[PDB]
Formats: structure tokens, C-alpha cells, sequence
């Protein structure tokens, strides 16, 4: 999966 | 509410505590609670809301993700029946999931959102709103999918706009918005160039910014600019 | 109880699923409903009752450090006063610890114990018995932390005197056994030199009964046996 | 701490 913050 | 009794002071202490223990259900209880005290959050216990509920909604997501995949390898050709217990139980998993994101969403709605006039508080919880909504959306099939997408959309959008206007490229709450609204178009709206123009042009600018700005703030700054690069990476 | 209404292996895939998916308190509520069903419980779904309480107790026992050490610090000399916060959180996880270890000492005293006739079993539910009473005393303090240990001690030793008429020195159960027996020596017992001996025996009679071993009953004991060596290392 | 299974 794709980074997220 | 079961935190009504306790002192504000107290919650976010507590809070700070859970933290520490990595008690992130408890962590997350007791910043409910200090929102619920009407009273608006600092920066650092923004900070903490976001922190305690991105872990809690974080381990159901993981969880539903290892569910729905039982559940889809059950439902290929030649797989054996075995009952309704996997669709139950990522059921069970989902709705608690919804639960979660569900309170996150009426806090921002009653009332930080309506009272967060700074541009720092307005975006972060804007953010957060985009945010829930997304993972409302990654679980999402029926008659409001669309819906639900649509509501995410238009928070990481208007927090999209202020940030532009308020607040400098290196900002780390303008860049984390961009970095997830990136991953929102990619993951969820099925908007692939618009997911790599988004961090391409969030990155370039940050990097022209960055001149600007200490030691320390070159720092949280940097270091969301390497998650939209890791990004960028994996998309290209 | 909540489970009541869901078929036995339905509670039993149930918690496979929440195994697979890390959710160890869902997994030890399913386990809970299958024991409470009042069949006995096979081998497999031993482990699973062990392991899903072994991790619910284990998070806490590891949250509850994490604040005892705050607390403790915070009673040193020259700490500032912070109020009742740390030691009211520490009491609440301490309480939800003793909640879960009284929960498996009820499971286990109606009726797993009772029907548990095969070597097995019995030495398998007293360990846990050994087990759950030494984590109730790493917390005690009061008029029964004496009383809590001397539970703890009375079965581990049931299970030790069972295990060793009817169970090879490599069963890997008699193994554990023996391993956390040694520990509660030396952590609550006060009983260093009786740990050491313990674990030093064990492992040199393991040693010696490998060679009747197929390859893969050398496994978990030639693993558990790592670990009693570990600790022997710790402490000489 | 001690290993325990
Ligand atoms: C609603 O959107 C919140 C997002 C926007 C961007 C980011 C910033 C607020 C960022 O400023 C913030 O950073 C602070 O909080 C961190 C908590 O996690 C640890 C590892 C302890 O580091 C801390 C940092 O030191 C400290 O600066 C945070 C992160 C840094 C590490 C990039 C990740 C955390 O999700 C968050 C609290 C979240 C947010
Ligand atoms: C009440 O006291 C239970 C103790 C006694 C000794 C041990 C044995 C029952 C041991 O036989 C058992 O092992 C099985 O269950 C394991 C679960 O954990 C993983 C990593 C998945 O590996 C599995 C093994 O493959 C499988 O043999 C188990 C362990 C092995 C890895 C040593 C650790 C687990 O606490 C336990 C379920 C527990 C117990
Ligand atoms: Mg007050
Ligand atoms: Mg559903
Ligand atoms: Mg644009
Ligand atoms: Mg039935
Ligand atoms: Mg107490
Ligand atoms: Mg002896």
C-alpha cells in the first residue's frame, strides 16, 4: 500500500 | 460520555500516558473526551487526536484487509464452501470499523471543524475529514459509495485550497494533505495522473521552499517530501 | 454470553480467522464461547485458547510496565508532582489485566480442569493456571500477593509432577512448562538458584532423549529448548 | 525480561 500521514 | 467526570487536564495527560503504552483504543477514548469539553485543541493536541484514531482505524483496516481476502480466495472457482463465518466476521470487523470512523467524523462535525479558524486547525481537521471518509470509502460497496467518495473529495479539497493560500510549501500539514489526497486519487477515485501529478508538484514546490526554512523545520518536511517520492515511486 | 447463539465451529473458525488477522482479544472472546459450548476441547483448539490469552494479557502486562515505570519514577526524589493521573491510569490497566486473568482462571475452573483426564490436557490447563495466577501476582501488592503466588506455585507443580510421570523430557508441552516455572522462580518466587536448576535440568534431559525424535518433533522442544538456554544465559 | 511461551 501507498504511504499516507 | 464515560470521560464527562474528568478533568480536560487529565484526559490529555492520560492521553500522552496511552501513548506511551501504545494503548491507542484508550488513547483515542481519552481525546473524545477532551473534545467533548467544547473547548478548541492546541496544535500538539490536535496532534493527538489524529495520532490515536490513525492507529486505531489503522489496525481495523489491516484486519479487514486480511479478511477480505480470505473472503474474495473463498468465493473463486473450485474453492470449497465453508459458510457464511468469513463474510461475518469481516462484517463484524467492517461495522466496527465504521463505527470508528463514524465518531471521528461527528467530532470534526460538532463542532472543531465550525470553530478551527486558523489555517493550521482548519486544514488538519479538513484533512482528517478527507481522511475518514476515505476509509469509510475503502470499505464501501452500496448505494452511497459514490457518496461517501464524493464527501472525501470535498474536504481534502477545501483543506487543498486553504493550504495553498495560507500556508507555505513546507508546511507539514500541507504536505501530508497532499501526500493522502495523492494516495485518495490513486487508491480510491481511480485518478492515477492526477494522484502523480499532485505529489510530483507538491514535491517540486516544497523543494524550491526549503531554503527557507531551519534545521528543524527542514525536518517532518523532508521527511513527508521522501513519502510523496516513495510514492511517486511505487506509481511509476 | 454474547456467543451463546453462534455454533461451536463456527466460534472455533472464528477464531482461526482472528488469529490470521491479529485481533487476539476477538480471538480469545471466540474461545471463551467455545469452551463455555462444555465439550472438551482438542489439542488444536487448546492452542488456540492459549495463544489468543497469552497475547490480550501479554499487550497489558506490557502497557502496565510501560506506567508502572512512569509511576515509579514519579515518585522519586526531586520529580515534580503530577497528580493522581499516572497511578488512576496504571490502576485501570491493572484492573482490565486482572479482569482477563480472572476470565481464564474461571474457563479453566469450570470446567476445563475438572474433565481434563489425559496427560496432555492436564498438565496443559495447570500451566496456564501456573501461568494467569503469576501474572496476577506481578501486579499484586496487598494482603494476597502471597496467597496469588502460592496459587501459581501449587500449579505449576501439579502440572511438573504430572508431566514428568507421563510425558517424555522433550514434549514440548512439558518443556514450556518447566520454562515459565523457572521464570515464575526467578521473578516472583525469589528463587534464583531453584530457576537455574530447573531450567539446567531440563535442558540436559532433553539433550538426551532427542535421539528417539522424528525430524520434526526435534522442533518447537529443540525451540523451546533455545529458550530455556537463553534464559540460563541471562541469568549466569 | 525472561522468555516465556
Ligand atoms: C491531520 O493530519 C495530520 C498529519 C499532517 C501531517 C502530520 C503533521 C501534523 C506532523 O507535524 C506530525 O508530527 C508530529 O507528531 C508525530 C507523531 O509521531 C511521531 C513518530 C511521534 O513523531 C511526531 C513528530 O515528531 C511531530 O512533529 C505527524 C507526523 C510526522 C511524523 C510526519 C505523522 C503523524 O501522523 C502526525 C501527527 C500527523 C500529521
Ligand atoms: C499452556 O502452555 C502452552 C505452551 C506449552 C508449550 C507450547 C506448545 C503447546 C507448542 O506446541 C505450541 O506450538 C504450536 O502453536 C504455535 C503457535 O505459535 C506459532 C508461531 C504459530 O507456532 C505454533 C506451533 O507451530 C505449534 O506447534 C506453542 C508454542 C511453540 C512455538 C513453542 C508457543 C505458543 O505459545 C504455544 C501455543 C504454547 C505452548
Ligand atoms: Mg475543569
Ligand atoms: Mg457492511
Ligand atoms: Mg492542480
Ligand atoms: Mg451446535
Ligand atoms: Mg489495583
Ligand atoms: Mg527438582
Amino acid at each position: 500500500f501507498p504511504a499516507t500521514v | 460520555g464515560a470521560m464527562g467526570s474528568m478533568e480536560r487536564a487529565s484526559l490529555i495527560q492520560k492521553a500522552k500516558l496511552a501513548e506511551q503504552a501504545e494503548r491507542y483504543e484508550d488513547m483515542a477514548a481519552f481525546m473524545k473526551g477532551a473534545v467533548e469539553k467544547g473547548e478548541e485543541l492546541s496544535c500538539e493536541e490536535r496532534n493527538l487526536l489524529s495520532v490515536a484514531y490513525k492507529n486505531v482505524v489503522g489496525g481495523q483496516r489491516a484486519a479487514w484487509r486480511v479478511l477480505s481476502s480470505i473472503e474474495q480466495k473463498s468465493n473463486e472457482e473450485g474453492s470449497e464452501e465453508k459458510g457464511p463465518e468469513v463474510r461475518e466476521y469481516r462484517e463484524k470487523v467492517e461495522t466496527e470499523l465504521q463505527g470508528v470512523c463514524d465518531t471521528v467524523l461527528g467530532l470534526l462535525d460538532s463542532h472543531l471543524i465550525k470553530e478551527a479558524g486558523d489555517a493550521e486547525s482548519r486544514v488538519f481537521y479538513l484533512k482528517m475529514k478527507g481522511d475518514y471518509y476515505r476509509y469509510l470509502a475503502e470499505v464501501a460497496t452500496g448505494d452511497d459509495k459514490k457518496r461517501i467518495i464524493d464527501s472525501a473529495r470535498s474536504a481534502y479539497q477545501e483543506a487543498m485550497d486553504i493550504s495553498k493560500k495560507e500556508m507555505p510549501p513546507t508546511n507539514p500539514i500541507r504536505l501530508g494533505l497532499a501526500l493522502n489526497f495523492s494516495v485518495f486519487h490513486y487508491e480510491i477515485a481511480n485518478s492515477p495522473e492526477e494522484a502523480i501529478s499532485l505529489a510530483k508538484t507538491t514535491f517540486d514546490e516544497a523543494m524550491a521552499d526549503l531554503h527557507t526554512l531551519s534545521e528543524d523545520s527542514y525536518k517532518d518536511s523532508t521527511l513527508i517530501m521522501q513519502l510523496l517520492r516513495d510514492n511517486l515511486t511505487l506509481w511509476t
